[PDB]
RNA sequence: UAUGCAAAUAUAAAAUUAUAGUAAUUAUAAAUUAUAUUAUAUUAUAUUUAUUCAUAUAAUUAAUAGGAUAAUAUUUGUAGUUUUUGAUACCAUGAUAAGGAUUAUAAAUUGAAAGUGUUAAUAUCAUAAUCAAAAUUUAUUAUUUAUAUUAAAUAUGUAUGUGUAGAUAAAAUAAGAAAUUAAAAAGGUAUUGUUGCCCACCAAUUUUUAUAAUAAAAAUAACGUGCAGUAAUUAAUAUAUUUAUAAAAAUAUAUUUUUUUUUUUU
């Protein structure tokens, strides 16, 4: 009785009533409850994971001989979680000079991959020359048999995305099932960077090819970084690719799709500053990603909105 | 529990009256203060009646013997320096030590307001004849 | 016929998003479809609302010293303000400035989680002091006016759910938020470890540990606000070796690892 | 009789003995527990359809 | 309450003449704050130690536009007299000004210089009934 | 206070009123209505102590949001103004207090339901709420009374007057008190019932007639006098005679549709 309701735990007139347990009965537990055991939820935090590497790990496997031999050259290149500020010109000079002296293929290529990664972080454009000078001959040209070491490919790809470069499309294509079959070994961050670059450059077709492979190779869709999905989708103006992207959008999860919308509305919105290159206007893809989000969320009832104009009829 | 009636408005020109009244109440208080300081110090400085009650012992004894001998020859100077104010007098008697434990226990002293009378006081009425215009808390003559 | 509290208001979110977003129907709260919240107040109105609601101290109150009216009326009597230049003639000015309002990080636990001595409580989380945008506290610029409106105002419009949120906060909320909104791994995979303002302190720790002063070094390690570089952990454990202190070497290592991002794993 | 206390306990404690109830119920009968729409003067507000 | 002199007239009950624990009465009304003592002049309703610093309220703490009245626990300082600046205090009905500066004020708090309950009474803030009751007590003439 | 005149309840009758056309009825008795000196034993009020009684102020109540030792979400930094109106300073139902008057001693309580601001369906004037340092008029409150008297939150300057008017307060309980009590008979024109009903004159009007200060009678809901009646503030009722603002009142007889008080030779 009142506008303030009784709280059923603290009130003995609830607790000890006939619909609950009186204090003179024997007070044991009624039934056991196993909730967590029967059907358990997987852990997904609202906050992203604080320790994760957040980059493209380039996997440095060197024989612990050349690793010691080449130390004064390698000390200038990135080691794990450490990014020395050495100017990229110098590093490339060192590779060009000293590398023909080393005899190992595997070593020369690990070293090269480090150089590429280093040049990806500084966004120096003259590093593809290195690909055409050493690797192109035995990997990409005229159906050469040789199969490049994975780390090298990851590194070059990462470089083509960081420095936006038409070249990526040629490399990526070699990684599908009939080629090197490297695509299932890519990191989630790899996909993230790829999508973002392709999106900036604006290839709907690059975007489609990449989303198809990602899906087939079972990438982690929900953990692909939202910004990069948005920038990729934003690039899609062509009727067919557009169709593809609706049908595809059904592959994300409820949550992912909600934040695809949030992120999208921010990047053309308040957070338009957050990007190094501003987005381009897609009103169509924006509207659609919002629409999709609305379709996939639970629906709420707002009767004064729906039935605002309802009039009954006696027909 | 009835709804509280509203209070009438303040007054017209009562702000001026209140200002003036407090103003010169304070100005008056300056002289009341000055005067009562004068009185307080005049009292501290001037002599008082003897603090001890002579009706009990060791004080009843003839002025030529006992405690009075002890006072005339050893304590006199000091007793006069403090002007027979009852606090230092009682302390001096404690420090003379030749009475010793008795001061508080066997000896009786006059009550506060009587002990505060000016030396020479003859009639009891004197307690009530001191000035009431002055704020000393009975520490004025 | 129409009585409003406020004449005009404004939209929380801007043209690019809104103009398209409107073609998608959004469900409003069924029992009160229209929402006019404190994000929607105009600049003027927000200023006014934000002054009020702080008992005596707050700038709204005529006698706080922050009042912009030149005159105030007590029971039909009009009182003219005493300007501060004049107030100062008999009432000396001892004013430190805004740094006086912010204690160091070191004291945050003495103070139950706060660095800020201002009149409103200041949260380090994004949401409680949120206006349209996420709340962020400047420790340099703290004023009585509080332009960004990040403080927890007790009496303003829309305050109640904020107050309730603040009273539900977890045991480390202030501390955790302060720590996670600063101090986070860079987008390159680099550690947050190198900062210009803390560098000489890390240098000093290393130096102290090399001369073998373990206690002095540990005593400086205490005052570090930011993640210390690997070199610090190296120095400190190397110092633990000759005296055999193992417990200390281990607690050092374990401190730098899986708390501080595994700087210690080396 | 009247109820002194009330507890929520799984239905398998007391359920009509398997030989009294019709044969496999899950498979041969579609059952839904639902609420009467009409106003029920007395009796239960839920029924088994 | 019977008469509402403020907002609180509506919210509060008197409860007759009710006893509160020692030195906690809900409302601090210091009728005694100006209560003359020559010998106790420096110890009564003032700081318990003469080595205490003056309160907060003698200082300008922050960036101010200005104030209307200074607080009543502010202590009167030689500059209050000398500087010839407005010194106001909030008393009732409105405000008390120190207009006529004296050194005799110095070193005491304005609590002590402002008589809270004046011997002066407004007949116009009184109901005819209340005026009757003030004539019974032998305050107002009639 | 029975020499003139003077038939008249002791019942011969057909629903009430009305001079025998007026209104639609009237009259009536036992339900119900707290105080009228009826009796030992189951055991006591006439003691003690008290009574100078004051305290309130400086306006914005509207939503969720998780972080080390987790198999990777920048979801770091979650951004869609604007259609409603009551608890307010204001009319806006509910609910708990206080207040001794006859279930007694044994293995046992001297505190009660009849309701004292804050609480749940009547809305359609207004932001009034303490975070200090503040302005006595309000029935409803046990203060320190003469050897020694202001040190920590700031803490009360006033009234010595022969224990002295009127009027008041408290107690039979781990304390200590000791001798002057009630029951049983009663009336209602009202009908949840005396704050109940009713009675005449005094205006308008309506209607019938056998027109007497001012025709009579019947309907009737104003205004103004009162207080006639219900054992009703000197009981009523009937006849008689007188009297008169109006009910009515005085006296002479009968009488209870008024309540009762009771010597079988003292
Ligand atoms: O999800 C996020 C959040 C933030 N950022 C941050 O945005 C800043 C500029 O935003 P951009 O996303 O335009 O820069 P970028 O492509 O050059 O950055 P990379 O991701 O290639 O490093 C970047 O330098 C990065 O720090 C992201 O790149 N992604
Ligand atoms: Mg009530
Ligand atoms: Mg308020
Ligand atoms: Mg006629
Ligand atoms: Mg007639
Ligand atoms: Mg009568
Ligand atoms: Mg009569
Ligand atoms: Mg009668
Ligand atoms: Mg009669
Ligand atoms: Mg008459
Ligand atoms: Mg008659």
């Amino acid at each position: 009785v009142g506008y303030t309701p009784v709280n059923p735990d603290t009130s003995p007139m609830v607790a000890y009533s006939q619909y609950h347990w009186h204090y003179n009965l024997p007070q044991g537990m009624e039934r056991p409850h196993s909730v967590n055991r029967t059907f358990a939820a997987p852990f997904q935090s609202n906050h992203s994971l604080v320790n994760k590497y957040r980059g493209v790990w380039i996997e440095f496997d060197m024989h612990p001989a050349f690793s010691v031999a080449l130390e004064p050259q390698l000390r200038k290149l990135p080691r794990g979680r450490t990014l020395p500020k050495t100017p990229a010109e110098e590093v490339i000079a060192d590779y060009t000079a000293l590398a023909p002296l080393v005899d190992d293929e595997k070593t020369r290529d690990l070293w090269l991959a480090k150089v590429f990664q280093h040049c990806a972080f500084q966004r120096c454009g003259g590093a593809m020359e290195l690909w055409e000078r050493y690797c192109h001959q035995r990997f990409t040209a005229e159906g050469a048999t040789a199969k490049p070491p994975l780390s090298l490919v990851k590194s070059v790809l990462f470089y083509c995305n960081k420095t936006d470069n038409s070249g990526w499309r040629a490399l990526f294509d070699r990684c599908l099932k009939d080629g090197w079959n490297y695509t299932p070994l890519f990191d989630t961050a790899q996909w993230s960077f790829m999508l973002k670059s392709i999106g900036r450059m604006g290839d709907e077709d690059g975007v489609r090819a990449v989303l198809e492979e990602m899906l087939d190779v079972q990438a982690d869709l929900d953990r692909v970084e939202a910004r990069s999905v948005v920038i990729a989708l934003n690039a899609v103006t062509n009727a067919d690719v557009y169709e593809f992207v609706k049908k595809y959008l059904f592959n994300f999860g409820e949550r992912k799709v909600k934040f695809l919308r949030t992120t999208y509305s921010d990047l053309r919105g308040h957070g338009a500053g957050k990007l190094r290159i501003p987005l381009k206007e897609n009103d169509n893809m924006y509207y659609h990603v919002c629409w999709h989000s609305s379709i996939r969320s639970p629906r709420q009832f707002s009767p004064r909105q729906l039935y605002f104009d309802y009039t009954p009829s006696t027909l | 529990w009835a709804k509280p009636k509203k209070r009438p408005k303040v007054g017209q020109g009562f702000h001026e009256k209140a200002q003036k009244w407090r103003e010169e109440y304070l100005l008056d208080r300056h002289r009341a203060l000055a005067d009562s300081l004068r009185a307080y110090v005049e009292f501290s400085t001037s002599k008082r009646v003897e603090p001890w009650d002579a009706r009990f012992k060791p004080f009843d004894r003839i002025e030529k013997d006992g405690v009075y001998v002890l006072m005339r020859y050893m304590m006199e100077e000091k007793l006069q320096l403090c002007n027979y104010h009852h606090r230092p007098v009682k302390r001096l008697f404690c420090n003379i030590g030749l009475m010793g434990p008795q001061i508080t226990t066997k000896a009786r002293w006059k009550p506060y307001r009587f002990a505060t009378n000016p030396a020479g006081t003859s009639k009891a009425e004197r307690m009530y004849q001191r000035d009431k215009t002055v704020y000393t808390h009975g520490h004025n003559d | 016929s129409v009585s409003g509290v406020f004449s005009k208001g404004r939209g929380i979110g801007h043209e690019a998003t809104t103009s398209i977003l409107r073609y998608i129907p959004r469900a409003r709260v069924p029992w009160q479809p229209s929402r006019f919240g404190r994000e929607n107040l105009t600049a003027a109105d927000m200023a006014r609302l934000w002054s009020r609601g702080r008992y005596r101290d707050g700038p709204g109150n005529y006698n706080s010293g922050y009042c912009t009216e030149r005159t105030h009326v007590l029971e039909e009597n009009t009182v003219s303000i005493i300007p501060r230049r004049e107030l100062e003639k008999y009432m000396p000015d001892i004013t430190i400035g805004p740094k006086a309002l912010v204690t160091p990080v070191s004291l945050m636990n003495a103070r139950n989680g706060h660095r800020v001595t201002h009149d409103l409580l200041h949260s380090y989380d994004p949401h409680i002091g949120r206006l349209g945008k996420p709340a962020v506290v400047d420790h340099d610029n703290i004023t009585v006016e509080d332009p960004n409106r990040v403080g927890l105002n007790a009496a303003t419009l829309d305050c109640r759910g904020r107050i309730y949120r603040w009273l539900r906060r977890g045991p480390f909320f202030q501390v955790d938020n302060y720590f996670r909104r600063s101090v986070k791994l860079n987008r390159d995979g680099t550690l947050p470890t190198d900062f210009v303002h803390e560098a000489p302190l890390m240098r000093k720790i290393i130096r102290l540990a090399h001369r073998g002063h373990l206690k002095a070094a540990c005593e400086e390690y205490r005052r570090v606000t930011t993640v210390p570089p690997v070199e610090v952990y190296r120095a400190l454990t190397a110092c633990c070796v000759p005296g055999a202190k193992l417990a200390d070497a281990v607690s050092i290592f374990e401190d730098g690892d899986s708390k501080l991002f595994y700087v210690s794993r080396d | 009789q009247g109820a002194v206390a009330t507890a929520e306990i799984p239905a398998f404690f007391n359920e009509r003995p398997a030989w009294e109830r019709p044969p496999l119920e899950e498979t041969l009968y579609v059952t839904t527990n639902k609420e009467r729409y009409d106003d029920v003067r007395g009796g239960d507000i839920y029924y088994d359809d | 309450l019977k008469i509402a002199k403020s907002a609180f007239g509506f919210y509060l009950a008197r409860r007759g003449q009710r006893k509160y624990p020692f030195l906690r009465r809900p409302h601090i009304k210091n009728t005694h704050s100006m209560n003359p003592s020559a010998p106790y002049f420096w110890s009564f309703m003032t700081a318990k130690s003469q080595m205490a610093f003056l309160p907060e309220e003698n200082y300008i703490t922050g960036d101010w536009t200005g104030k209307f009245f200074v607080s009543k626990r502010q202590v009167y300082t030689l500059q209050h007299a000398t500087s010839g600046a407005k010194v106001r205090v909030k008393s009732f009905p409105s405000i008390f000004e120190f207009n006529s500066p004296s050194r005799w004020n110095i070193g005491k708090e304005m609590n002590t210089l402002t008589k809270p309950r004046m011997d002066l009474i407004d007949e116009q803030m009184l109901t005819k009934k209340q005026r009757l009751d003030y004539v019974r007590a032998g305050l107002l003439p009639k």
